[PDB]
């Protein structure tokens, strides 16, 4: 039971500001961490794999980093299309576990 | 100490070979006819890393197999129904004067003949409307009475394009790659493997490609040896141009029996006004996509050269005019109104007049006919222009004022725009390898 | 290594990997050598039958050639015949961990006829020696 | 691949909930993981369990023995059964496809657990 | 026991006999998987060719799969794959000599895939273990 | 052993040879049972397909009985079945070197079905005896 | 199955007796036992010998070496030869097929051994 | 098989001798051993060398590097070249077929080495 704890739930931001989301793992297991993006009325979409690399089609403004128990996702130069829910997860051993999720507000 | 040779079976080793292909279609017709095995629509696209495989067009036999494949499919659907042996009768044609325009004066002929009825000892007088491209003077006769007898096209079937998938038996594989800057023949750095392809439209054209696959990022000028002028230049679009082709005529179809159980459909009397069949493309997006093409035409030539566009060289009606298969009746369209451009260094529609032919000559063999029956109502078509075919001209002096012209006439180039990614390979599973063994006696 | 990170390589997936990485995936490659047309007019009447018997005869020729060498029924079989080093003067460290089977074939494609013919003469010799010793 | 959930949209408490996921475009006997995931009111996701192409079953321990997941390979369908339901199990139920950094979800269906 | 009391067992004659009694009937079943049309135009020309290839590649499908498990050339073989208590909660005395093969396959028809996948993985596990001890 | 004494046996070249000399020649007579049509309309859509699938079925028929006897994949298989002396009253020295194999097959043509069926009756017993000693 | 006996109805003493059994409706190379049985005057039966499906032989010892039994598998026929005949061997000769609790007899043929 | 020798019948000393053997009725690329043998005045035979179907060459060591033997597989011909000739090399040159306890010879041709 690896527990994935996210910092807070709702944070207000403005267009053009850097925003950073954080996730704290109960153990320091690996660097195999993924972020998913979920817009309202849509299914979640995989965004980052292995914590630092970008998926095809993902815009360059999305970056991620961290190791151990600390992993930071950074959004830079926020546009309207980044309104969504974001979730940290681990993909090392079963059971699968989800974050509580963070909702962005503009 | 010394390594001894072993045998490894089933290891992936490829070999460039050619084998027969196999159709696959999703859920009568003229291509499928409920004969192709309905494949499971799961393209196993396993991306392969650190694999560089050399592709080669213009030597690929898939486009030679595909051209041979649907020629036999065209003749298969024309055999079990009626032909038109008794239409070679001397005609009595006169000009149509019922609400005609000044430009189409003489296009339609009102012809009557003595075609036989269902009883072999009686005859009937049947009148019909024939276009001027299907009758010649002797008062008139059909244009193919000195050529072989012709079929009826049997209007229970349709000519609507249906996606068709080609893939090999067990022990073979199909390799495709998704490079955005992919040329004609070269090593491609993103080779993947798939069971077989996506939907391929068998739609027919001679000058402009319709309903093809769009380019990935930019317009690619994809052709072989370019100092030669005898080889065509294939252009693939990334942003399509919407083309509307229609005919507002109120055509009436008359069913006349030629014999026992053998019907024949001909054009009856017209209702309303006689107008041409016009094709519309917007002048904004066509000028936008012409500049995007000549921007990529300047990579293989000089920067200060002058690129000019001209119409076709003329001659036969198959190659010179635009030909396509929308609406069930064939359009042969004059296309001189799209190439009024001169490109040097540094209002929402275009009208195109068209001619409609009923006696249709398909691929360059002369012994086959095609008689499209008349269709009730008004034909309305919404298609996309997703390609071009250009043929260069010789006699260029000092590599200046070099122009591009359309042409071709070979129908194999239509499917090279769709099969430019796929190739067939043969799996060789048997192989050897040295490591540390000793066979236990 | 679970969920989306699990191994689901499938057919022809190890064609870009190394020597030792591709040696564990010989089962999945030979699985697709017979099936695929398991679910079912002149056209594609002769084409369908010529499609299968051409594929069957190649699979039987590989198994019969394996059965001549005495490696029938095995996926990784190894014999005890020596080979001359002039074909490749490379040690195991420089071959079995850093190169792909695709570029390996072109370097020994000159000598496949020689190295195959040395195997039936090798295999028949133990059977000759088995007949002398056990009688 | 296309996934489509189906089943009754109203289930009486303490009775059993059955849903069907109809799969098209891919064969359930070949690869990857086949999951059921639900979304509660308030946009929270909880993983219930999965299936493999070989018929192995795994479940979230928090659901105890309340879940059996079963399939019909002839119809290319797999099935959810949920015993001993409560109104706090009311949620939108998705059948989703995961692996090789691919992720496809059905459109989902709504179910309300009430008498 | 002889004469009219002699038993020749026919073909498919062990369908109603028990699983223990059918353990010696394996030979007569396998010999009828290829022959039948040994003695000899669109109708009845393609109908034999479609059936002849289908009768061959299904036999090769069940024979190649035997060779992946390491059971090539044998009729009754047995591997090191541990079948577990969840698949069938019965002892060997409650399976062999009190019921037949026909309805035994119905309870295992759900678990046919999980059985087949572990055997091909276990054979490749012991191929590399043979490589370590031999070197 | 060279010049006129060199070996250029080819296909079926040991047809009139003695059985000791022809015992070395079983390798070259196996590969020409499936090949020959390795490289490529009513006529010959049946005349070619009917003979190609017949060569497959005759090859798998010979291999399958070689698998029922328990020693498939072996060119020279020698099993543990005693033979009756009534079929041939000739010793080892009067068989292997004085007469050609062609006329020997006619001598045992009548007694082929007795000896072809006794092999698998002592092989199922062999596999049953292997199961008892293993566990 | 149908069995039909044929051959000469008169044989001279000390000469050889040959009979043919023509079999139709079943193949002699597959299964069961293929027998010759004769019935003497006075309704007495004596078994002479049998055949296995694989062409093995066996004979009643009372007939010593007087009997060879043979077959032709191309014509699906099997054959009786009886050496050194005597007039007390005069009888009606049947060819019969027996096994699996199925016994079938031919119609029989008559033979007289006299000079 | 038939073998026929051809070439110039007179060669000047120190120059090169070339002869052609034309083979018909059998292919030299799937085959036996093909030899050149000559007969001196006084009827003595000396073997010069052979060829194999795989292109390997063999020569009598006594002839040093004086002889190259070559072939044209399109025309099914093989060739003798003899450098640095002397009048003691005058002889009747045969091209020969030997193998499998079979031996076939051409009719031969005469050559004189003189000025
Ligand atoms: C296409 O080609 C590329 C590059 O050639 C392959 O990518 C890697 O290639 C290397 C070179 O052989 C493989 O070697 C591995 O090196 C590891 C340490 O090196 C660094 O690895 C990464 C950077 O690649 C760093 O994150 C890391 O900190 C190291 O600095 C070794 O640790 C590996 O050994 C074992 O590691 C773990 C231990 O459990 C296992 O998971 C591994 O499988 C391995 O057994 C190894 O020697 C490396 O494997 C390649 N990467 C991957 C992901 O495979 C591509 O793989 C190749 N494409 C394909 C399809 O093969
Ligand atoms: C390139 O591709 C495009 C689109 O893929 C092709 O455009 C289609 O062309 C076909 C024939 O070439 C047209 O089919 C004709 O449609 C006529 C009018 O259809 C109306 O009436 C129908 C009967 O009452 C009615 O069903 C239909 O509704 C829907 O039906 C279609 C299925 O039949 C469906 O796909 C459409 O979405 C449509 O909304 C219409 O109300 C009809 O009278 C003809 O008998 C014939 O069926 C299609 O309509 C064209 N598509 C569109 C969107 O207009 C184009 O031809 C291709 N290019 C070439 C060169 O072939
Ligand atoms: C001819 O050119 C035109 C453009 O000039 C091109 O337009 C296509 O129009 C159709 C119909 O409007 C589009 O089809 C749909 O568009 C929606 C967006 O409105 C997409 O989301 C759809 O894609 C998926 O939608 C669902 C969500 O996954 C799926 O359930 C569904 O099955 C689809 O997979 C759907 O495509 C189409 O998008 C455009 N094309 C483009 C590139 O925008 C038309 O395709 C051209 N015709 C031909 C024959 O090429
Ligand atoms: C047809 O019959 C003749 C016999 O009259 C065969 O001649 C035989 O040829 C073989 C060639 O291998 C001889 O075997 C050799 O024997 C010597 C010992 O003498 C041994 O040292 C060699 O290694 C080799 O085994 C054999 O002796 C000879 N027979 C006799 C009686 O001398 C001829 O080959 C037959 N044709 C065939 C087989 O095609
Ligand atoms: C081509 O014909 C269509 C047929 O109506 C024209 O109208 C468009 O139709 C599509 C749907 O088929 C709509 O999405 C567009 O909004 C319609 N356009 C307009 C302006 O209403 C279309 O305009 C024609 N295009 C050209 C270039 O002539
Ligand atoms: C194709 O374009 C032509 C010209 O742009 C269109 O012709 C017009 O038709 C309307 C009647 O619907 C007339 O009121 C206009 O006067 C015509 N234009 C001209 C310049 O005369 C034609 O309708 C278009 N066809 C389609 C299918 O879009
Ligand atoms: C292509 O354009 C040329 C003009 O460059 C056309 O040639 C004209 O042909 C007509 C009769 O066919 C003559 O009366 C004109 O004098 C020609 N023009 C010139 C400048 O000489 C040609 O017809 C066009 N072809 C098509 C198919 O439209
Ligand atoms: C295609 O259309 C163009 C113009 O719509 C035709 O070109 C005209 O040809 C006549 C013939 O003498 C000239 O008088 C005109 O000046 C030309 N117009 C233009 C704009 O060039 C052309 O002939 C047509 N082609 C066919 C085959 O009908
Ligand atoms: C069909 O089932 C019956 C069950 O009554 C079998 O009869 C048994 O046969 C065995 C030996 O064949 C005896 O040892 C038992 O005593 C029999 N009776 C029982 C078990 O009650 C019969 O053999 C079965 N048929 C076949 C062909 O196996
Ligand atoms: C009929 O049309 C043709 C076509 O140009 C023309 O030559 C002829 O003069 C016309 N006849 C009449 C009577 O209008
Ligand atoms: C064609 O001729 C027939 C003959 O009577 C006539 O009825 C018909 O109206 C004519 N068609 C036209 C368009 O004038
Ligand atoms: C058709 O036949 C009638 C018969 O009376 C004749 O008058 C008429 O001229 C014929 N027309 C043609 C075109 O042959
Ligand atoms: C048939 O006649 C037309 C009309 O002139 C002509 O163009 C064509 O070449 C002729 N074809 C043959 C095969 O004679
Ligand atoms: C791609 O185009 C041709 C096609 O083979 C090739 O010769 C050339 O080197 C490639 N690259 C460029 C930049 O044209
Ligand atoms: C074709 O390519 C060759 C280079 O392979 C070049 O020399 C030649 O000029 C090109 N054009 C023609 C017409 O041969
Ligand atoms: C054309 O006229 C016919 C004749 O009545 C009619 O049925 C048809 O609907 C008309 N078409 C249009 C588009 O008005
Ligand atoms: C088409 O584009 C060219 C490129 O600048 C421009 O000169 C020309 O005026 C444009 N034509 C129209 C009709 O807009
Ligand atoms: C033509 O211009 C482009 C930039 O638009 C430049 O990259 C290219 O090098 C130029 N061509 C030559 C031959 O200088
Ligand atoms: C194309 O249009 C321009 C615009 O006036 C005209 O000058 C030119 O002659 C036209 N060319 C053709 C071939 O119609
Ligand atoms: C060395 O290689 C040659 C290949 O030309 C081969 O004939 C020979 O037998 C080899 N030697 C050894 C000792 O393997
Ligand atoms: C073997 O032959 C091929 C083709 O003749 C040649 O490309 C290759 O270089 C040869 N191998 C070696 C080691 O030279
Ligand atoms: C086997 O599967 C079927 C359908 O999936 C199911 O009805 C049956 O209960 C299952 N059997 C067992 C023992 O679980
Ligand atoms: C099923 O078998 C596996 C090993 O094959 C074992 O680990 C597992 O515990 C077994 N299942 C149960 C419920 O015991
Ligand atoms: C073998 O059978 C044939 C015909 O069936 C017979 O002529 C021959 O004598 C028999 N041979 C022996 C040894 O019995």
């Amino acid at each position: 039971d690896i527990v994935m704890t996210q910092s807070h739930r709702f944070m207000s931001t403005s267009v053009g500001d850097r925003v950073s989301i954080t996730c704290k793992a109960s153990q320091s297991v690996d660097t195999a961490v993924a972020w998913y993006q979920q817009k309202p009325g849509q299914s979640p979409k995989l965004l980052i794999y292995w914590a630092s690399t970008r998926h095809p089609g993902v815009p360059d403004r999305f970056t991620g980093s961290g190791s151990g128990t600390d992993f930071i996702l950074t959004i830079s130069n926020v546009q309207s299309e980044d309104l969504a829910d974001y979730f940290c997860h681990q993909f090392d051993r079963y059971p699968l576990t989800f974050g509580d999720g963070t909702k962005l507000e503009l | 100490e010394n390594l001894w040779v072993t045998v490894y079976y089933g290891v992936p080793v490829w070999k460039d070979a050619e084998t027969t292909l196999f159709c696959a279609s999703d859920a009568h017709n003229v291509w499928a006819t409920h004969a192709c095995v309905p494949t499971d629509p799961n393209p196993q696209e396993i991306h392969l890393e650190n694999v560089t495989e050399e592709f080669n067009m213009w030597k690929n036999n898939m486009v030679e197999q595909m051209h041979t494949d649907i020629i036999s499919l065209w003749d298969q659907s024309l055999k079990p129904c009626v032909k038109l042996t008794p239409l070679c009768v001397t005609l009595q044609c006169t000009n149509v004067t019922n609400n005609i325009t000044d430009d189409m004066r003489g296009e339609l002929k009102n012809c009557s003949f003595n075609m036989t009825t269902e009883l072999r000892d009686k005859k009937q007088k049947v009148y019909s409307l024939f276009y001027r491209l299907d009758v010649v003077q002797i008062e008139y006769r059909l244009i193919n009475c000195n050529t072989s007898a012709c079929t009826q096209a049997c209007p229970k079937v349709s000519f609507e394009p249906i996606p068709i998938h080609y893939c090999a038996p067990a022990g073979f594989a199909i390799l495709k790659c998704k490079d955005k800057k992919f040329n004609g023949t070269g090593p491609c750095p993103s080779v993947s493997t798939v069971q077989c392809t996506h939907g391929i439209k068998p739609v027919v054209s001679t000058q402009l490609l319709l309903n093809g696959s769009l380019a990935e990022e930019e317009v690619m000028i994809r052709s072989e040896n370019i100092t030669n002028n005898a080889k065509n230049i294939l252009v693939q679009f990334n942003t399509p141009v919407q083309i509307n082709c229609t005919r507002p005529n109120n055509n009436t179809r008359k069913s006349i029996r030629i014999g026992p159980g053998q019907a024949f459909y001909a054009t009856g009397d017209i209702i309303g006004d006689i107008r041409q069949a016009h094709c519309n493309v917007s002048k904004a997006t066509w000028n936008e996509t012409l500049g995007k093409v000549v921007k990529q035409l300047r990579k293989h030539f000089g920067n200060n050269t002058i690129i000019r566009f001209a119409n076709s060289s003329g001659g036969d009606l198959e190659v010179t005019t635009h030909s396509f298969n929308c609406g069930g009746e064939f359009f042969y369209c004059n296309t001189s109104g799209l190439f009024n451009s001169t490109w040097i260094s540094n209002n929402d529609s275009i009208t195109l007049p068209c001619r409609i032919k009923q006696i249709i000559n398909m691929w360059q063999r002369i012994g086959q006919c095609m008689y499209a029956p008349p269709i009730q109502g008004v034909i309305r078509c919404v298609s996309n222009i997703t390609g071009l075919i250009l043929t260069r001209d010789g006699g260029s002096t000092n590599s200046t004022t070099e122009t591009f012209r359309p042409g071709g006439g070979d129908m194999r180039d239509n499917w090279r725009s769709e099969l430019y990614k796929y190739k067939v390979v043969k799996i060789e599973p048997l192989g050897v390898a040295p490591t540390r063994c000793k066979r236990r006696v | 290594a679970v969920g989306i990170g699990a191994v689901f390589l499938g057919f022809l997936g190890a064609a870009g990997s190394t020597m030792g990485a591709a040696s564990m995936t010989l089962t999945v490659q030979a699985r697709n050598l017979l099936s695929g047309i398991v679910q079912q007019l002149t056209v594609w009447g002769i084409k369908q039958l010529q499609a299968r018997v051409l594929a069957v005869e190649r699979y039987l020729r590989d198994q019969q050639l394996l059965g001549i060498w005495g490696c029938s029924g095995k996926l990784i079989c190894c014999t005890n015949v020596p080979w001359n080093s002039s074909w490749s003067n490379r040690n195991l460290s420089e071959i079995w961990d850093n190169m792909t089977w695709l570029q390996w074939d072109k370097e020994i494609s000159n000598y496949t006829q020689i190295i195959y013919g040395l195997l039936e003469e090798s295999q028949n010799q133990q059977e000759k020696n088995e007949q002398d010793l056990l009688a | 691949v296309q996934l489509q959930e189906s089943g009754p949209g109203l289930v009486k408490p303490s009775q059993s909930l059955s849903l069907t996921c109809s799969v098209t475009g891919y064969s359930i006997t070949s690869a990857y993981y086949w999951n059921w995931i639900r979304q509660f009111p308030g946009k929270k996701l909880e993983w219930m369990g999965y299936l493999l192409y070989d018929g192995s079953t795994g479940y979230n321990p928090s659901l105890k023995n309340r879940i059996s997941i079963t399939r019909d390979t002839s119809k290319n369908q797999f099935f959810l059964k949920l015993n001993s339901v409560t109104p706090e199990d009311t949620a939108t139920y998705y059948c989703s496809r995961e692996g090789n950094n691919r992720s496809y979800w059905g459109q989902g269906t709504t179910l309300i657990v009430s008498s």
